[PDB]
Order: C-alpha cells, then structure tokens, then sequence
RNA sequence: ACAGAAACCUCCCGUGGAGCAGAAGGGCAAAAGCUCGCUUGAUCUUGAUUUUCAGUACGAAUACAGACCGUGAAAGCGGG
RNA sequence: GCCGUCGCUGGCAGUCGGCAGAGCGAGAAAGAGAGUGGCGCGGACGCUACGCCGCGACGAGUAGGAGGGCCGCUGCGGUG
RNA sequence: UGGAAUGCGAGUGCCUAGUGGGCCACUUUUGGUAAGCAGAACUGGCGCUGCGGGAUGAACCGAACGCCGGGUUAAGGCGCC
RNA sequence: AGUAGCUGGUUCCCUCCAAAGUUUCCCUCAGGAUAGCUGGCGCUCUCCGCAGUUUUAUCCGGUAAAGCGAAUGAUUAGAGG
RNA sequence: ACGGACCAAGGAGUCUAACACGUGCGCGAGUCGGGGGCUACGAAAGCCGCCGUGGCGCAAUGAAGGUGAAGGCCGGCGGCG
RNA sequence: GUCUACGGCCAUACCACCCUGAACGCGCCCGAUCUCGUCUGAUCUCGGAAGCUAAGCAGGGUCGGGCCUGGUUAGUACUUGGAUGGGAGACCGCCUGGGAAUACCGGGUGCUGUAGGCUU
C-alpha cells in the first residue's frame, strides 16, 4: 500500500449551479462551452461566478459602478457583473454606461436608459464579443453583510473589534463586566 | 506538578560563566541596534530589569522597536500546537547582533559583485552554492615505501 | 559480519584525508577475510579505527583487491591467532588447519568457533594467519596427517541418498 | 537537468525479488538486505526490474 | 477513583495533522508598539511630506531628463550541431529545401 | 515508521515497498540515505541496469 | 596595661569563603553590602507587552509616553 | 480484467454534406486567411449536455460527518 | 544566472458532531523487594484493524484490506499432522 | 409523562472522509464549558510559495561522560614538619 | 460480565417558539400585509397604498444630559512675527 | 623604541620574589593662609617643587604558581538509529554515524584605538 492522505482528495470547489432555474441553467451552457472551446479566461471565470451562491456574488450600486468605471483609460467599455446592479439614491449624475448583468433594478433601468446607456444581457454580450474583449468584470463588496461583523476572534479579547450576537443593544445589555474596566475588567 | 514561577529552572541558564562575574563589558551597551536587526537572545543574569522571559533564552528575532535602554523584538513561539509571533520588550545586556544574515550579505554583495564584473567580459560563473559533491578521482603516489601493515592486537585485560 | 558461503581473502590498503596540516597521510595495508568487497571495507575501517585515531569518513579507501591462493594446489597448514569474546570475558586463542587455501582455513576457523564455542561471526578478531611448516605445528590432530605412507579403510560407509530406492527388497550394505 | 529529468521519471515500480532477500531487517554488511550494497545492487536490480 | 493525570502522547502527531504553520509573514508589517513620541513625529513627517512636492518634481523631472544625456550617450561535435541545426523547424527550414530539392 | 523516516521516504517519493528512483549523491543526500538507512536498500546502477 | 578562648586599638593577608528581612537558587566589591547627607518615583495619568494562558481574566512584572517631583556638580537613576 | 471514488476545474453543440469537401496528437508563442503590384444524388453511431466520451492515481475503518439511492411504507396535487 | 539540496499547487473563511475513563511496546525514567503494580518522557501500535507467521493470542515479526487470473516475495518455514 | 450528571434500547442499502481519551476553568474527579483533533459548505489565486527532510553558516543548553592533586559537601591511608 | 425459549403485530431525535450559519427563490435601500377591510373544492385564491400603522434595514456613541461620520489649492483683508 | 590621558577585549594582562630604568612625563615629596575635610593636611581638597627612583610604575628574569593554547589521554568514555544478536537476567558485543574529560607531556605570558610627549 501506498502513505498518502486522502483528507484533502476531495476538492471542494461548486461543479454546477445549485439553483435549478432554466434561464440560468441555459447560460452555464453556453458559458461553459465558451469556456472549454476558447482560450479566453474571461468565460471560465464568468462561468465560475455563474456557480457561486447568491452570497457569492453580492449587488453593485450604481455609484460604485461609476466610481470603477471613471478610472482612466477604460473607456468605451462594457461593464460586466455576474451579480445585480442595485439603484445608488445618492448620486446625483449618470452618464451612458454599456452594461451587462443578470438583473437591474427596477429603478436603475430608468436612470440608466434615461441617461443613454444600454443594458445588454449575458447572451447579446457573448455575441457582441465572444472572448470579451472590451469589458471590464466587476463584483460587488463580499464584506458588506453584517454577518461578517461577528467573524474574526471572539468578542471579549484584547483588541477583537467583532460584533456579538445579543437580542437587542442597549444600556443593559453586555456593558457590565468584560467590558469596564470600572466593573472587573476590559479588553 | 510544578510551580508556574517566574524563573523556576534557570539555575544554569541565567548564571554567568565561570570567572565571568562582576562588572558587564561596556561593548554590550556601545553597540546600535535598527528596525530589521536579526538578534538572538541569552538573558544575562547580572542586570535584573528587563530580563526576558526563560522560554526566549536561545531564539532569534527581529527588532520593530527601540527605546533608551531597551529594544523590541518579534521571536517566534511554538506554543502547543502553532507559532506565534511575539513581541518582547528585550533591554540590551539581552541581547547580541547574530552574524548569521552577516554570511547572507557578505555573500549577497559578493554576488552583486561576480555578477557586475563576468557582465563585460561575457562569461558565465557560478553564483549558487553548491553541495560538497563526491570527491573526484586522484592517483595516490606510493613513492618509495609500501604501505605500512595493520593487524589488531591481542586482548589484555588491563582492568 | 555473517560468514555466509565461502569467505575471500581481500587486501585493503587505505589513508587518511588530505589536509593542510597532514600534506599526505601514511597508507595502512590490511590483510581482511570477509565474503565479498562490501564487507570487507566496513570491516577495514572497523580495524582501522580500533587502532588508529581514523574514521571512515574522515580517510578513504585507496585498493580493495582480493588476493588469490600462491598454490591452491599444495596441502598447506595454516596457523591462525584468535581473539574473540564469551558470555563473560574475552580471550586469545591459537588454531592450527590442513588446508588448501587460506581463506579456506579461515572459513574453517570460523566454523569450528561456531561449532565448539557458540561464537558468531561478528565476535571474531582474527589477528594473524600464517602458513607453518610441518614440524612447527602443535595441535596432534594437525600433526597425525604428517604422514608419508598413510593408509585408512573407510570403516562404516553409510548409505546415502535413501530416498531413491526409498522402497526395496534387499537391505543396504555398509562394507566395502 | 538532473533534477528536471529525475521529477519527470515517475518513480519505477519493481515487483518482489526473484529468489528472494537475504534478510531484510539488517544491513548489508550484516549479511542481511539493507543499506549500500555499491557494486552489487546490480544483482538486485536483475531479480527485481 | 484515581484517574490519569496528565499526558501528551497523541499531541505530538494532533499537532501535525494539520501541521505547525509559521505565521503569515506581510510586508508592511503593524506601527502598534513603537514608542510614542517617535510615532508622533513619523506622523507629522507624513502629514508634510506633500508639503515638498513641487519641489519633489522639479528634481525628478530634471533627473529624467538627464537620463536622456545618460543614456543617449552610451547609444559537441559540427555533426550534431550542425543536426540540430537541419532539425529545427524554422531555423532549418531552408538547409531542409535544400535536401528536399537535392533529389531532382 | 517514524515520522522523520516518513517524511524522508517521501521527499525520495518512495511511498511503496519495491519502489525506486534515481538520486544523485552529496553531502545532503548521503545524510538522508544514512537517515533512512534502515528502510532503502541503495546502490551504484550499471548503465545496462539504467 | 590590666585583657583571659572572648572587650578595645594597630599592621598585614583576605574573589567574597560575609552581608544583601524570610525558603532555596541566581546576582552583587570605589556595590546590590556597611556608614552618613538630602528625600518620598511607595505620587498623578494614557495605552503596549510578558508570565499562567484559551493565548480569558486577577496577581505580579518589563518597556515606554505625558505630568508633576526627589536626588546628585552633572551624565544619570527613581513611579516601591 | 472488472466495479467505484478522486483528479484532469479534461474532450464533444463540428451531425459545419451537390449552398458538400469531411482535418486539428503534434516536440518548439501565433492563419490548412483574404484581396493588392512584379455519369451515378450517395455517406454507421451519437447529444435524456442533470448527456456522452477519454486518461491516470487511488479503494480499511468505531464514535462522528456528508452525499447518492430507478431502496422501501402510508396518504395529497397532477399525470400514465 | 529568482542566489543551497530534494520533494510537493497553495492560501483563506464560516458552520460543526463525536471526544475529554485509555492501554501496550522499544529506549530513557520516579515510588516500590518486586508485580499482568502506581507514575512520567519520545516514537510506534491496540482501541477504530483485517491478513501471513509466533500451535494458541488486543499490543510480538512481516504487512495494512474494492472483487478477480497469472507470477514473485516479506516475516516465518520445509520427517508426518 | 415529577426530576435523574445514572442503567438499558434507539428500525433500509451503498459511496466518501474520519477521530478523542489531551490543555485550562468549574462544590469539578461517572459530568460540563473551553482549546485541540473531525466532517461539511465554500471562496481567492496557480494551472510564486510550502516542508515532522537534509546541506552550509550561525547562536543556544549543563544531560551522558568526566572531575575531587579544581570550589561545596562527603571520605581511606600513610609520609614529612 | 449483563439482556435474549420461540413467532406475529406495535415500538424510540417528534412538533412549536427563539437564535445562528449555510443554501434556493422574489424584490432590493428598501422590504413585508402576517392584523384589518373589499370582492362544492373555497376555511382557498384575488385585491387594498390616503390601510406600510408597525417590524427589520438605512448611524453610531455616551450611564446620562446629549452630540452624531474627507478636504485642498487660490487670491483679497485683519492679527502675530 | 617608549611614556601620559581616556579606553577596547578583560590573567598570554593575574600572584610571589629578584635585576635594570637615559630623556620627557608619571610619581614619591614640601607645606595648610585660602577651597574642603578630618582624632589626626594620614585620606580628601588646596598652594607649591628642595629632595629622590627607594617604592609604585615600566622592562626583563624564575627547569616559578596561575592563565592561554596544543599533543597523549582516546576513536577510549559517552552517544543517534538498527537486528527473530548474545545472556536467565545484571549487562554485553556487532552494523550505521557522531564523539568527550583528567592525570601526564609541550609551547606562549598581553595585543590594540584616539589624542599628546620623550627618544631632538
Ligand atoms: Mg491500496
Ligand atoms: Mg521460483
Ligand atoms: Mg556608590
Ligand atoms: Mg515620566
Ligand atoms: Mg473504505
Ligand atoms: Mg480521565
Ligand atoms: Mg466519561
Ligand atoms: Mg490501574
Ligand atoms: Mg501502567
Ligand atoms: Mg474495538
Ligand atoms: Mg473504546
Ligand atoms: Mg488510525
Ligand atoms: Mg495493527
Ligand atoms: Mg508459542
Ligand atoms: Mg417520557
Ligand atoms: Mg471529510
Ligand atoms: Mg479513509
Ligand atoms: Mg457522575
Ligand atoms: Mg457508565
Ligand atoms: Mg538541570
Ligand atoms: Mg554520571
Ligand atoms: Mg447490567
Ligand atoms: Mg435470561
Ligand atoms: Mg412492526
Ligand atoms: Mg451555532
Ligand atoms: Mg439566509
Ligand atoms: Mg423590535
Ligand atoms: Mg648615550
Ligand atoms: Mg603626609
Ligand atoms: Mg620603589
Ligand atoms: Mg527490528
């Protein structure tokens, strides 16, 4: 017999889409035949990113879509994003933006169309340009959910700025103890 | 089970050497010591403050900080399952320029050199060390004198 | 060591490192019997280093030929000086062979302190061989073949290779 | 390109030695199998390949 | 009621299951620990350092400049190696024409 | 095995009794063929047994 | 001189064989001991760090920093 | 030789047919590219892509975990 | 000229059951006259693990397991069983 | 249907990974909480890095040995003053 | 060491509330009518926006009174120097 | 060559005794009004310069003690890993590698930094 270890063997990576949607379903075709029959890793990884979880890829604001997309030199180009393009309320001025996603808000096709712009999808992108050339791939913040607050080390240790779970904050609620340096001590 | 005190077990490590004893050389304090120092610690036991705890006594580090008579170090600790880096406030009687980077540079500047010079004249030198490789072959001149006869001695018992 | 088969008989010359002090070291010839080259080094530096200061790393092996018989065609009579260990102690000894060979009278000597003493291969230290003219020799049961007209009958002839007739009529005969 | 030809040489698999092992729990000076047997691997190499 | 006291047999190869790692060595390492009034006064070197920009591209404009001055002023055996010379799919793309031909 | 002649018997790849592989000798070879001595059995190949 | 084994004075040798509050260990000789002079750094206040450690507390401790102070010609030392 | 797992994040929409031309295994980053001047009407299979095909390595297991069951029981909405 | 050798894709994040009675062996080792005793250190095992050998066998020697054909071995053996 | 840290049971197949009896705290020692070991889900990249390994430099240490004509402690005998 | 003569049927991680993470879906800085009202299967389904009250999210911090989340260059005027 | 001040590594520098020290210094030395301090100008501090290398100090010496460095001790003691090696064990041998410490026997007995003198 042979001394390997078959604790890692299994690599864990998503094969395929857990949903099981038959307009999604028929993307992750078309991307994955683009992607094993070019030589663009720009298909394998929208097709990697057609896998994730709906917490994978989280929305893009507007907002930061123009901030990423006013960066010099990429002009003329089209944004990409796997996830959802949600409305930013707090920007005042659009300009014509190519885009292609898989949803827009309803709020966010108006200004976008309103402003100029197109709204492409994944399939009149992979007939625009094939290999993606033009585009610019974005993704939306991971970290934004407040359920990475509470990751990290433990609350109630030196320097552990992580949020712990408690029912409600208040003046009575975890303020007593491990956290005066009055009432035992603090971290 | 033993006691959690501060210097159980440091008999011999924080002694000083034989004849050793007495006022500490002044050469410990004259030398300088800046962010990125490789030193090793050996806790001398004459000067008490800042005396570095007994598991650091034999490890390396590197200093991030410095005050008057003192510097700070980051050394690694296995600590039961991992390897953390901490970071001690060692004072400087502690404490001794390790010149073991001191080889690694004297052969990094003598690379920069080889590679400088051999860049005009085209050649091509070696610039890796290289393991002690199986001696090569040699005639052993016998000239005069055969080789002298070995045999092992009988037994007697000396006790 | 493990007598195993027929031992050779090797000579091993061999000296220390060169080094600034030692220019040249003085070659050491040693006089091995071991069954094959292999063994017959590693017992040169077991030999070389329970006389000289010298390791095997610290030196090197300059020949390891193995010599042949002078006259493997003439009954000769080799002396050998032991020293080997017991359960308690550790003595010399002296044991003379009829042989052809050296190495042959060696590989006897070392069968027969297997045989009468238990004293496996590795406890061994032969000391020196020597070929001894026949009026030198002391054992009787070496001196009883010097003998110009000796004459024997084979008295009780055993019947070997049992097994081929292995079922017969008539039964076997030990006179001849 | 020693160590690039080595790598690319997967490690050779050698059935049971024909005739068998001397004795494998000790060395080869030991009349046995183990450690350097320098000139006479070759012996082991043809009963084993 | 006597129970074993203490061991670490197992723990030598617990520790190895998923090994004993180094820490994450980065670059830019943390400024927490240094002692105050350095720190301090690194922040107010930082808090100037735009104030000798200007100044900071005159010089390095002029030094790219001058890099023009500087640089402007300087500007085994014939068998087998004449094989792998025949064998090479482009290099010998001619001497291989000149076989092919040289059976007409 | 021991972990120390484990993780030797695996930098030479010899992960299965009857495997074998070429090694090219120096000081930190012999001293991890003196390592796991106990467990190779080593030698200096002919070209007809290469 | 009285003065004795042992008072007090004097010279010499004296690597510590003494002493440093306590158990032992370590360390200490123009000192960390002994004797004097002045004192209250045994004060106020931020964080960092070590020791046990989960690398949580308490306790103790180490490096600073900001104040106010003591000492000393000063360099310095001192927040038990 | 057969079964299975893992890996290749492998290959296959090219079944491109008288609107035809049947290829991408070969050591060497990239076009069997365009233009610009000197008779007989014929050709297996495939492809539930959640499908099919090719390669290697691997295959113990209590406590425990996970997956896959065209394994099984009873009722409900559809559908045979 | 990516600055020793050899080998090997790594890094990171959540959620998490069971466990928290252990025992044996080589070597070191404390109490005890010692113990198939009590107690530690390193490594390997049994527990969680079959198979060939040791007549028998938790722990010893070899060797770790999908189902099969041929060949060859290890440790042990070859008067008969 | 009182509670039970205690005793006894706890129902179909296959495939894959696979332990712990150890740390600290507890009116804790037949139990918990905690770190560890395990599995699951992943994600970021590759298609530089890392290592239960050696080499070469470089520090560390007071065990094995050895010592008492060397300090401390123990300790036999004469000889010369 | 304990349970077990035999056979049949029954027989043991269930449901509600809370929380956390993972996952699918719709909408997305919003989101939701769950309470209420209007219009056989149907006690269903549909609808209400001047029914979104309210919950959660969009702001934290302090015991509190309370406060509550980039700036830079430019001239021109007064002041120090 | 050598001395003074401040030193570096702190005996190859230390300890005992003896021999020689030109010149500059370094010292001993002469005093106590003033600075300062005591039983005591002994010490310390202060003002000096008649006297002298006597001593310290410098150099050298000793079949010197010590210290430093080598050899022998010794491939010995000890030691990593190994065997279905031996022995009833107590322990011992062997393969693979590393490898000491006395006694005993040799050699050496301060190098050196900055500044300033003498040796014109
Ligand atoms: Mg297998
Ligand atoms: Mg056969
Ligand atoms: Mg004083
Ligand atoms: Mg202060
Ligand atoms: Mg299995
Ligand atoms: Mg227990
Ligand atoms: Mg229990
Ligand atoms: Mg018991
Ligand atoms: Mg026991
Ligand atoms: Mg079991
Ligand atoms: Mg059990
Ligand atoms: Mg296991
Ligand atoms: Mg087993
Ligand atoms: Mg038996
Ligand atoms: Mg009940
Ligand atoms: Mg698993
Ligand atoms: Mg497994
Ligand atoms: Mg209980
Ligand atoms: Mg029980
Ligand atoms: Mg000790
Ligand atoms: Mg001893
Ligand atoms: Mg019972
Ligand atoms: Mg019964
Ligand atoms: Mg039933
Ligand atoms: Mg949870
Ligand atoms: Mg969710
Ligand atoms: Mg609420
Ligand atoms: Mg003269
Ligand atoms: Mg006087
Ligand atoms: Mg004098
Ligand atoms: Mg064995």
């Amino acid at each position: 017999g042979v001394d390997i270890r078959h604790n890692k063997d299994r690599k864990v990576r998503r094969k395929e889409p857990k949903s099981q949607d038959i307009y999604l379903r028929l993307l992750v075709k078309l991307y994955r035949f683009l992607a094993r029959r070019t030589n663009s890793t720009f298909n394998q990884v929208v097709l990697k990113r057609l896998f994730m979880s709906r917490t994978n890829r989280p929305p893009l604001s507007l907002s930061r879509m123009i901030r990423k997309m006013k960066l010099p030199g990429r002009e003329n180009k089209t944004a990409v994003v796997v996830g959802t393009v949600t409305d930013d309320v707090r920007v005042q001025e659009v300009p014509k933006l190519k885009v292609c996603a898989l949803r827009v808000t309803s709020r966010a096709r108006s200004r976008i169309l309103k402003a100029g712009g197109k709204i492409l999808t994944f399939d009149q992108l992979a007939l625009d340009s094939p290999k993606g050339r033009g585009t610019v791939l974005l993704s939306g913040p991971r970290k934004g959910r407040e359920v990475y607050r509470h990751f990290g080390k433990a609350p109630g240790t030196p320097h552990s700025h992580t949020k712990p779970y408690v029912r409600s904050k208040g003046r009575k609620f975890e303020r007593a103890r491990g956290r005066r340096a009055s009432r035992g001590y603090k971290n | 089970t033993n006691t959690k005190g501060k210097r159980r077990g440091t008999r011999y490590m924080f002694s000083r050497p034989f004849r050793k004893h007495g006022v500490v050389p002044l050469a410990t304090y004259m030398r300088i010591y800046k962010k990125g120092d490789i030193v090793d610690i050996k806790g001398m036991g004459t000067v008490q403050k800042g005396m570095p705890h007994k598991c650091y006594h034999g490890k390396t580090g590197r200093v991030y900080n410095v005050t008057q008579h003192a510097v700070g170090i980051v050394v690694n600790k296995q600590v039961k399952g991992k390897i953390l880096a901490k970071r001690i406030n060692v004072r400087i009687e502690h404490i001794k320029h390790s010149k073991s980077r001191d080889s690694f540079l004297k052969r990094v500047k003598e690379n920069d050199q080889k590679k400088k010079e051999a860049k005009e004249k085209g050649t091509w030198v070696q610039l890796k060390r290289q393991p002690a490789p199986p001696r090569e072959a040699h005639f052993v001149r016998t000239n005069g004198k055969e080789p002298e006869l070995l045999e092992p001695i009988p037994y007697e018992f000396m006790a | 060591m493990k007598a195993s088969g027929t031992l050779r008989e090797y000579k091993v010359v061999g000296r220390c490192l060169p080094t600034p002090k030692c220019r040249t070291p003085p070659l050491y010839r040693m006089r091995i019997f071991a069954p094959n080259h292999v063994v017959a080094k590693s017992r040169f530096w077991y030999f070389v280093s329970q006389l000289k200061k010298m390791k095997k790393s610290s030196g090197e092996i300059v020949y390891c030929g193995q010599v042949f018989e002078k006259s493997p065609l003439r009954v000769k009579n080799f002396g050998i000086w032991l020293r080997y260990d017991s359960r308690s102690g550790t003595h010399n000894m002296y044991r003379e062979y009829r042989d052809l060979t050296t190495a042959g009278a060696v590989t006897q000597c070392y069968r027969d302190m297997g045989a009468r003493h238990r004293a496996r291969a590795h406890s061994i230290q032969i000391m020196k061989v020597e070929e001894i003219a026949a009026s030198k020799c002391r054992r009787p049961a070496v001196k009883q073949f010097h003998d110009s007209k000796i004459k024997f009958p084979l008295p009780h002839r055993v019947l070997r290779r049992q097994h081929k007739p292995r079922f017969t009529t008539k039964r076997p005969n030990t006179f001849f | 390109h020693f160590k690039e030809a080595n790598n690319f040489l997967w490690p050779f698999k050698l059935s049971s030695p024909r005739g068998g092992m001397k004795k494998k729990t000790t060395h080869f000076v030991e009349g046995g199998d183990a450690g350097n047997r320098e000139d006479q691997i070759n012996r082991l190499i043809r009963r084993m390949n | 009621a006597k129970s074993k006291n203490h061991t670490t047999h197992n723990q030598s190869r617990k520790w190895h299951r998923n090994g004993i790692k180094k820490p994450r060595s980065q670059r830019y390492e943390s400024l927490k620990g240094v002692d105050p009034k350095f720190l301090r006064n690194m922040r107010f070197a930082k808090k100037h350092n735009k104030k000798g920009l200007k100044k900071m591209q005159a010089n390095n404009a002029k030094a790219m400049a001058a890099r023009a001055e500087a640089i402007k002023a300087l500007v085994v055996s014939r068998k087998l190696h004449r094989l792998a010379y025949i064998a090479h799919p482009k290099l010998g793309r001619r001497a291989r024409a000149r076989i092919a031909r040289g059976l007409r | 095995v021991s972990p120390k002649v484990r993780k030797v018997l695996q930098l030479l790849r010899l992960r299965q009794i009857f495997n074998g592989t070429f090694v090219k000798l120096n000081k930190a070879s012999i001293n991890m063929l003196r390592i796991v001595e106990p467990y190779i059995a080593w030698g200096y190949p002919n070209l007809k047994s290469v």
